[PDB]
DNA sequence: GCTTGACAAGGCCCGTCCGTTATGGTATAATGGGAGCTGTCACGGATGCA
RNA sequence: UCGA
């Protein structure tokens, strides 16, 4: 399963991590002792949830769930136990593909990489100066011990604040001058002892408090120290910090998880002086051994800790004033505090995103990234060289190629194919055992936990090995200590399981990765999340072999659990009977809308009267074939620069893509309206709406709401909607021209829903959502519809289209079959690439996959072809050339091969009917259709809104906003001689509620003026400059005469 | 041949900067008088400003 | 109006109040803030005493009052006399302003926390020292007279001044805390005579305090030309912005959107009243001493949040935004709303290659020139006669006519249209182009600009301006032109070159393939009967070509004037034989050996270059 | 492989970690833990000892001194060429002439030392862009 | 090219009605607050510490 | 977060 990270997390959550949150807080006494509260978390019920997965999105709500827990509130003096069930709080569940529904909205919670706690040690050198040794206990939650050891053998202990001396604290903790240097060499000590006095047990916890707080108090000096590190429900180190302090120190207790013991305070100083003694290693802080990941078991932990302390307070506040007995345990807990810290982290916290929902693949990617920045992480300023870089222990674990260029470049990591989580939050990957050079591919792999660095030698999985009898290869290159080596074969320890185990999920659908270069297998990596589920797709003939793990794992994929005979098969359900209440029916969604605005349509597969077994296909998804997954369409590609058409990086297609559907994808757009309630008068949704008459009125029910399977286009009314007014500040012009004709005008305002700019197509659910039905509403919304408008987009000039290996372009020229070049058996050329790109940017591999799926295509086969060889130059070239071969020998199909150019045929011109000079390199490339079209693109704006304060245009193309003129575009109109130009740009064109009214009346009348006004930014300025207390004004330098000037009046 | 028309307008005047501004100044009185019912969508104001100055520089 | 300089100096409590007190005909004037309430919850309309007072600041709609009885334009320039309020335009609200008249003085935050704290300059104290005295932590002594043992300017703590109270020496001692004894400090300053003692300080005993000095002279001869008082450091005023710089909106579901703005007023009135109430009641001196100090807090957070105490917050934990927090960062006044704008008459869309195309020519979409063009496309109905206003030429518009799309065509001839790619490194970035009606959704961009742009067609969108004066118009052809700027301008090198494919393009033509001859060694008169046997199967692409040309400018690789293998004919005629030339000497007849690529390649620059 | 760093702290006129310029122009002759060079100048009287780390290397052979020739063996000083060709000016003719000489050579030195960096990458950059900027800093 | 009695329509003006709103009070005793900062790099002043 |  490539799900782990969010499923045994959150199952670790329902019963393990909700049950210790519980035990903690309770149980809780009162002021003077007179009752106490104590739960019992180990008993809760978590009932059933209200609304469906599908009925969570389309009424704006979320998949919840109500928490109940058993509450016993007994009494100190009188015995009396009151046992009754409390509500605690609403807590969203997981659904079946791994995401959570907030607010009908899909969200997943990214996985986030902290460092562990433990102790680190590392060597500083601020100066010019001797060798500093530092250390830092970092514990899972609480305060920080910094001990630094300065020049002349002085070591100090920081506790944010000034430093102070070791033995101040190491005294107040509670010891003795022999029970100190028993346990430490006890020499390098005494120049610290000399320079720091010699405090008893009394005489460190006053001076204690003289520096941290700065009367001093005997009491107050314990209180401080104790509530730092030895308190409960205030300083953890957790199950994890348990553990690597037994490791690093070497320590025999354990199972403590609670209070910082003050044996390993003494332990932390006796490994610090040590290193000054060259004995002791200096921990690493980008080392994968010290770096945790934590996941929604982990995350959700925090919030009902920080949610149930505020609840302690609530709850501490109402058994004292309340000096009354006879009081219920239900009116003890208030939720509201707890409701809106869980609310919190799943709508308004950073680490929760909104999912990426194109095709499969980016559902699975993002369920399985690592990323470096949260509360409590990183930051994007705090990022430097060294935390973006790759380690020596990533190999395996994190995925080197896969991360987003650009400002997160690096700091968002991705998970790699066989990598694994334990319960520590270390990430493990799979090794088989060698022994006496012949690899143990007979049992379950070890999977080391990032310890073979020091101790194991690791071999990767590109070895030529034998058939159970050794290793063919003499010199087997490994791994030992983060550095590369070549060793005997007998004294190897572990080699690796598989060749894509340092590569993620997405890299691995790369064919030819090892002839690609790293730059364009980063971008192939990241085109490949972004294509839209086509109609019918088609699945690849160069295939890598892995598309069928991550249909299954995506979770769009219905798979058969029963081994039964399929019964009934139609395009909404499939019924089958389970054998060794028999009859299950199996849902199938129709066109049901993304979060991208793409469909997710299945389709069904088997048939009536069919065995299936335990994980096979019975109706596939959108973006997904027959098993496999599929994201684009296998067609003719030709490199060959055509007349400026493909001159860079742009693509020059057919027109029989056009007509045949291909690269044709179901865009569903939803569209919003609400009735709310305005003061002045309610407002209702009526078809007779003023000033449109029948022109748009032809598809309403008398309702004011279109219709189900209405054609819309741009400039329609889907919702007619009215908006009482009450100006009734009529100008004279208005009146009088009025009182002619008549028609007085209504105290109705047309607000009605439209259709934006360059949006059309046919409405599919027109969903009306009001009260007194069994849905809740909104305050201040009398009718809630939502419309979903459904359109079909071919392909066309201006899309954004990729391949596999990062050769993206654009669509400049769609030409007709019989001007596209043709192949000699008359098959035209669907699209024509340019060559150009290919050597200067290494993308080798889409020559070897274009070539292998024209040999593909004559025969029919569809290669499957891992990554990462076999014999070296006998497993491509001659993979490809000898296949090639075999179709060249069919007796129809001779000119598909030719013995001087091997991967290259003659190719004709289709205007005039010659030959080219040279021949050309054809084949069958896989391509892709990005999300990034041409009609998402095109905005323009004359005049519409403007900015609240400056008065400026806005900016939004949803709000039809206006570019941005910068800084950088003023330095170019400087440079040049446009003085009129950048006069005009800023005054007449922004931020002027004159000059705005003057320039668009001079084009209309045909008279243009020169000399606007002073624009309004200026004079915000200069009011903001004068309520700061400077007298700041303009003048005038004319003769006898310095008056100040009015900008504003 | 407008753009040839420009480039002998740019030339031999030693301020490309000071030239612009007499076209600019010349096409508004060209708009004024053009302000008949007879508007000729080919020769724009800006443009017959290019040519007739052209004309008178031999 | 017109200015021709702007000055800029410290302002004066006389000065603040003078943009506070506005004439009205009355016997007082009502231009105080007094309240921290904002509007009424009931209807949206604001109170007569506070920050969005309409007594202040005026009235909040065009022509009409806040009590009623005055809602016509027939009144104009009167004042109401049951409210007050001024029946006039609803845009003087965004340019008068009020004040709020203290009971205590407050530091100004710019001065004593600054670089290098010009407020501890003129006291001659330090940083430390100043800010004891201010927020209420120590006293100074402001009169040491006929003491035993006392100094001027002499920082005390809380248990050194409750010792000099049980002594009474036997005279006056006057000492003091907070910004009440700054101000009293820097009004008995000597700025006429401080300047002569510091004078003869710098020439006797410099030292290495010499420039201690001289920095405290600068501060001291800067109040003397400017003719201002060091006691205007100190606030006794504060101004009070208008309420449109500070705007309060609704939402869509009922909620108000309200400004940092307000949040920090708030705070200065609402512990400004409560200290005008402890002074009047006679409240202890540890309750008065505490509530100057918030007094002094309140507005130092408002000024500059965040500068010397902690920074301030609302509901939201983010920072709260001051006063000088909106004109010095990146996405202040001055960098997002001063220096770029956003313009109107603007688009943009995807780039794609036009080839068959010329220079200073773009492709530009139907729908897109219908909106950038529109004021220009209404003006050519009504002048045609098709529409008679505004409202019959947008319908028309929206409508989808044929006849708009003549008007269209018709329009654009001549008109320029500046484009632009993000990020502007050099000038050369924005260039104005000729638009022509294409079909499509995407720009037809040259590829010869594309050097000059850095664009590529993989996502490249790029802005598309506008012009609309004819002074514009002028310059974007003139001087802005695509087929104007050929050479760079950082180096004399020309940019406007074929580089990626059309270098392929002429490599392969003047190439040399040694296969493929078909006909080499022939010989031919002149260029003109080459270019015809091009047409026909006589002649390849890389055949060796005799050509007669007379001319002598002939460059050519490695070059050479030596002349091997001389034969002689008859008649004193010699032949003179080259590597690539045959010259009949005595120059009769010259052949050049050639490929008649290279002759289709040397046709092309004859016909360009004369014309 | 230090390029657009090179060219930052040579417009904001920092100082470097190392630094060793002569105050005058004599003959000096090199009679050789750290090597020590000892300035006699035979036109004038008075020697000079300057300070010379053992981390330093050399680059004076004999005989070869200028006004400000530095011996460095990496990056020089920009505020120590201003005050060397300054002092040694300001006895000999007018303060306005010390400081017109003393300007030229810092303006020589910023000019050839950003060309340096622009044409290690294999940029053209023309001369008169550059002093400019260098003709606004000094 | 103008003029006069008649018939309602409606805006202010001035009373009261009741929801809305500002102000003061309650008596066992109660007596110093929480919530993060701890992985950025470079330069320029300003203290302060010998 | 994602494109250049
Ligand atoms: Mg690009
Ligand atoms: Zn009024």
């Amino acid at each position: 399963d490539l799900i782990e990270i969010q499923h045994a997390s959150f199952h670790w959550f329902l019963e393990e991590g909700l049950i210790e949150e519980l035990n903690s807080f309770s149980p809780i006494s009162d002021y003077t002792g007179k009752l106490e509260l104590h739960f019992l978390g180990k008993d809760y019920k978590l009932k059933q949830p209200k609304y469906d997965v599908d009925e969570s999105k389309r009424r704006d709500a979320s998949y919840s769930v109500q928490m109940y827990v058993p509450t016993r509130l007994i009494n100190k003096e009188t015995g009396e136990i009151k046992e009754q069930e409390v509500f605690i709080g609403d807590l969203p569940l997981m659904t079946e593909r791994g995401t959570f529904i907030i607010n009908g909205a899909e969200r997943v919670i990214v996985n986030q990489i902290v460092r562990s706690p433990g102790v680190y040690y590392k060597k500083e050198l601020d100066k010019n100066g001797r060798r500093t040794y530092s250390a830092s206990l970092i514990p899972n939650r609480g305060a920080w011990l910094k001990f630094e050891t300065d020049k002349n053998g002085l070591v100090y202990v920081r506790i944010k604040t000034r430093k102070l001396s070791a033995q101040v604290l190491l005294k107040a903790i509670g010891l003795s001058d022999n029970e100190i240097l028993d346990s430490l060499h006890p020499e390098f000590y005494q120049k610290t002892l000399d320079k720091e006095g010699n405090p008893t047990e009394e005489e460190a916890l006053v001076e204690l408090y003289k520096k941290l707080r700065p009367p001093p108090t005997v009491s107050g000096g314990q209180q401080l120290l104790e509530s730092r590190f030895f308190d409960p429900k205030r300083y953890d180190l957790g199950r994890v910090g348990r553990y690597k302090l037994n490791k690093k120190l070497r320590l025999n207790e354990a199972d403590t998880t609670r209070v910082l013991t003050p044996q390993d305070i003494l332990a932390a100083i006796n490994y610090l002086i040590n290193l000054e003694f060259d004995v002791g290693t200096t921990d690493d802080i980008d080392h994968l051994g010290n770096r945790r990941v934590r996941s929604v078991g982990e995350l959700l932990q925090n919030q009902i800790r920080v949610g149930l302390n505020r609840l302690e307070r609530i709850i501490r506040e109402r058994m004292t004033v309340s000096e009354s007995d006879a009081l219920t345990p239900a009116s003890l807990v208030n939720p509201k505090p707890l409701v809106a810290a869980i609310k919190e982290f799943f709508g308004s916290s950073q680490l929760s995103q909104f999912m990426d929902q194109t095709n499969p693949l980016a559902e699975l990617t993002h369920k399985r990234r690592i990323s470096a920045l949260g509360p409590g992480g990183l930051t994007r300023e705090r990022a430097g060289f060294a935390v973006r870089d790759i380690h020596p222990s990533h190999h395996g674990r994190i995925c080197p190629v896969e991360t987003p260029e650009g400002p997160n470049a690096g700091l968002i990591g991705s998970l790699a194919t066989c990598a694994r989580v334990n319960d520590y939050g270390f990430i493990e990957t799979p090794y088989f055992r060698v022994e006496s050079g012949r690899v143990r591919k007979d049992l379950d792999p070890v999977y080391l936990t990032a310890d073979e660095e020091d101790d194991m030698r690791v071999a990767p999985g590109d070895i030529p090995t034998d058939e159970e009898g050794n290793i063919i290869g003499e010199s087997v290159p490994i791994r030992y200590r983060q550095e590369f080596s070549t060793t005997s074969p007998e004294q190897v320890d572990y080699v690796a399981v598989s060749p894509v185990q340092i590569i993620s999920v997405a890299t691995s659908m790369i064919p030819f990765l090892e002839h690609d270069d790293a730059n364009r297998a980063l971008m192939g990596s990241n085109m490949q999340r972004q294509a839209v589920p086509l109609l019918r797709p088609e699945r690849p003939l160069v295939g890598t072999g892995l598309e069928a793990q991550a249909a299954r794992d995506s979770g769009m994929v219905i798979v058969s659990r029963t081994h039964g005979i399929v019964t009934y098969v139609d395009a909404t359900e499939i019924r089958v009977q389970p054998h060794s209440g028999e009859e299950i029916v199996y849902p199938i969604q129709k066109y049901q809308r993304s979060n991208q605005d793409t469909c997710l349509n299945q389709r069904p597969l088997v048939y009536a009267g069919e065995d299936v077994v335990p994980g096979q296909v019975l109706a596939d998804g959108s973006a997904t074939e027959g098993g496999e997954l599929a994201l684009g369409q296998n067609i003719l590609v030709a490199y060959m620069p055509w007349e400026g058409y493909n001159y860079e990086d742009a693509i020059l297609i057919s027109e029989r893509l056009v007509y045949d559907d291909v690269y044709t994808s179901i865009h569903i757009e939803k569209f919003e309206i609400e009735a709310r309630q305005t003061k002045l008068g309610p407002e209702e949704i009526t078809r007779e709406i003023p000033n449109v008459g029948e022109d748009a009125l032809r598809n309403l029910d008398e309702h004011g709401i279109i219709r189900i399977g209405a054609w819309v286009e741009s400039g329609d009314i889907l919702v007619g909607k009215v908006t009482p007014k009450g100006e009734a500040d009529q100008p004279p012009e208005e009146k009088l021209l009025r009182a002619i004709f008549g028609e007085k005008a209504r105290d109705v305002r047309d607000n009605s829903l439209r259709v934006p700019n360059g949006e059309k197509g046919r409405v599919v659910d027109v969903r009306v959502f009001t009260r007194e039905k069994g849905d809740e509403l909104p305050p201040g919304a009398n009718m809630v519809v939502r419309i979903y408008v459904a359109q079909k987009r071919k392909i066309q000039v201006g899309d954004k289209m990729a391949g596999r290996h990062g050769n993206k372009g654009i669509i400049s020229r769609i030409l007709p079959i019989e001007d596209m070049p043709y192949l000699p058996d008359g098959r035209p050329i669907d699209i024509a690439l340019n060559p150009l790109g290919v050597p200067s940017r290494m993308n080798v591999g889409q020559v070897f996959e274009c070539l292998l799926g024209w040999a593909g295509e004559n025969l029919g086969v569809r290669f499957k072809i891992t990554p990462f060889d076999m014999y070296g130059e006998e497993a491509s070239r001659d993979t490809v050339h000898g296949l090639l071969e075999e179709a060249s020998q069919r007796p129809n199909k001779d000119w598909v091969f030719n013995e001087n150019h091997p991967g290259k045929i003659q190719v004709f011109d289709g205007r005039t009917g010659e030959p080219f000079d040279r021949p050309i390199t054809v084949g069958q490339a896989y391509m892709l259709k990005l999300v990034h079209l041409v009609d998402d693109k095109i905005h323009a704006r004359s005049t519409g809104p403007y900015s609240l304060v400056t008065q400026q245009p806005l900016g939004g193309k949803a709000q039809q906003g206006g570019q941005r003129f910068g800084e950088m575009e003023v330095w170019a109109l400087e440079a040049y001689g446009a003085a009129y130009i950048l006069q005009e740009l800023l005054t007449v064109k922004s931020d002027d509620m004159q000059g705005r009214n003057e320039a668009l009346n001079a084009i209309v009348k045909g008279k243009s003026i020169p000399r606007p006004g002073t624009p309004e930014s200026f004079k915000v300025l200069m009011r903001e400059l004068q309520s700061l207390g400077l007298d700041i004004a303009a003048h005038k330098v004319q003769l006898s005469e310095d008056g100040e000037s009015a900008d504003a009046e | 041949h407008i753009i040839y028309r420009s480039e002998e307008l740019l030339g031999a005047a030693s301020n490309r900067y000071n030239i612009t501004v007499r076209v600019a100044k010349r096409a508004k009185e060209n708009r004024s008088e053009d302000f008949d019912s007879i508007d000729d969508p080919n020769m724009k104001p800006a443009i017959r400003a290019i040519i007739e100055m052209s004309d008178e520089l031999t | 109006p017109r200015f021709d300089y702007v000055k800029i100096a410290i302002a004066s409590p006389e000065r603040i109040r003078q943009w506070g007190e506005r004439t009205l005909p009355n016997g007082t004037v009502v231009g105080e803030v007094t309240k921290p309430e904002t509007i009424n919850y009931r209807t949206l309309k604001p109170e007569m005493d506070g920050l969005f007072c309409e007594k202040i600041f005026g009235p909040s709609k065009d022509w009409e009052c806040w009590c009623g009885k005055y809602k016509r334009v027939r009144h104009r320039g009167i004042v109401c006399e049951r409210c007050g309020v001024e029946v006039t335009e609803s845009r003087v609200r965004r340019h008068r302003m009020g004040y709020i008249k203290l009971a205590a003085p407050v530091t100004h935050v710019w001065y004593l926390k600054g670089i290098p704290s010009y407020l501890s300059i003129l006291l001659d104290m330090a940083l430390r020292d100043v800010e004891q005295i201010v927020y209420f932590n120590a006293y100074v002594v402001l009169n040491p007279g006929n003491a035993s043992n006392l100094q001027y300017k002499q920082l005390l703590t809380e248990d050194q001044w409750v010792e000099i109270e049980d002594q009474i020496e036997l005279e006056g001692i006057e000492v003091g805390i907070g910004a009440e004894a700054v101000q009293r400090l820097l009004a008995e300053l000597q700025l006429e005579e401080v300047a002569e003692k510091l004078r003869e300080e710098i020439l006797a005993s410099k030292g290495q305090k010499r420039a201690k000095l001289i920095k405290r002279l600068r501060v001291i001869d800067n109040f003397i030309a400017t003719h201002s008082q060091a006691e205007w450091m100190t606030l006794d005023v504060i101004p009070v912005i208008p309420p449109d710089l500070r705007p309060m909106v609704q939402l869509d579901g009922g909620r108000f959107a309200t400004s940092d703005l307000n949040d920090l007023y708030r705070r200065v009135i609402n512990r400004n009243n409560r200290l005008a109430r402890l002074q009047e009641i006679l409240a202890p001196e540890i309750i008065v001493r505490n509530e100057k100090r918030m007094l002094q807090e309140a507005v130092d957070a408002l000024i500059d949040n965040g500068r010397r105490g902690r920074t301030v917050v609302g509901a939201n934990n983010r920072a709260l935004k001051s006063l000088s927090d909106i004109i010095e960062g990146k996405q202040g006044r001055f960098r997002q709303n001063l220096l770029g704008k956003r313009v109107d008459y603007s688009g943009r869309s995807v780039i794609v290659v036009g080839p068959n195309l010329k220079i200073y020519q773009c492709g530009l979409p139907r729908e897109m020139a219908i909106e950038l063009f529109q004021p220009f496309v209404i003006h050519r109905l009504i002048k045609l006669g098709i529409v008679n206003n505004i409202k019959a030429a947008k319908k028309l518009i929206l409508k989808g006519d044929p006849q708009i799309w003549s008007v269209l065509e018709e329009v654009i001839t001549g008109h320029p249209v500046m484009l632009n790619r993000a990020p502007t490194l050099h000038r050369l970035g924005i260039q104005a182009f000729e638009p022509i009606l294409v079909e499509g959704r995407a720009i037809q961009l040259h590829p010869l600009v594309c050097p000059a742009f850095n664009a590529d067609f993989d996502g490249d969108q790029m802005a598309v301006h506008v012009p609309l004066s004819l002074e514009a118009q002028c310059e974007a052809r003139l001087l802005m032109l695509a087929c104007h700027n050929v050479l760079s301008p950082a180096t004399g090198k020309p940019i406007v070159a074929p580089s990626q494919d059309m270098v392929l393009g002429c490599y392969y033509l003047t190439a040399e393939n040694p296969n493929a001859q078909k006909g080499a060694g022939r010989y031919f008169a002149g260029i003109e009967d080459a270019l015809r046997a091009y047409d026909h199967g006589q002649v390849d692409l890389h055949s060796q070509i005799w050509i007669r040309h007379l001319d002598e400018d002939v460059v050519t690789e490695k070059p050479d004037t030596e002349v091997i293998k001389t034969e002689d004919l008859g008649d004193g005629t010699v032949m003179k034989y080259y590597r690539e030339r045959k010259i009949r000497e005595g120059i009769i007849t010259q052949y050049i050996q050639t490929t008649p690529g290279r002759i289709i390649y040397n046709k092309t620059i004859a016909e360009a270059l004369v014309f | 492989v230090q390029g657009l760093p090179r060219i930052e702290e040579l417009l904001e006129a920092r100082k470097p970690k190392e630094a060793c310029v002569l105050a005058r122009a004599p003959g000096v002759c090199q009679v050789e833990e750290s090597v020590d060079i000892k300035v006699v100048e035979d036109d004038g009287t008075v020697s000079e000892y300057p300070l010379l780390p053992g981390q330093n290397a050399m680059v004076t052979d004999g005989q070869r001194i200028d006004v400000g020739h530095a011996l460095t063996d990496g990056y020089n000083n920009p505020h120590e060429i201003l005050d060397v060709f300054f002092s040694y000016y300001v006895d000999k003719d007018g303060c306005y002439q010390a400081a017109l000489r003393g300007l030229q050579a810092a303006q020589k030195f910023l000019v050839n030392e950003v060309q340096t960096v622009y044409q290690s990458q294999g940029v053209d950059i023309s001369d008169k862009h550059i002093e400019v900027i260098v003709r606004q800093m000094t």
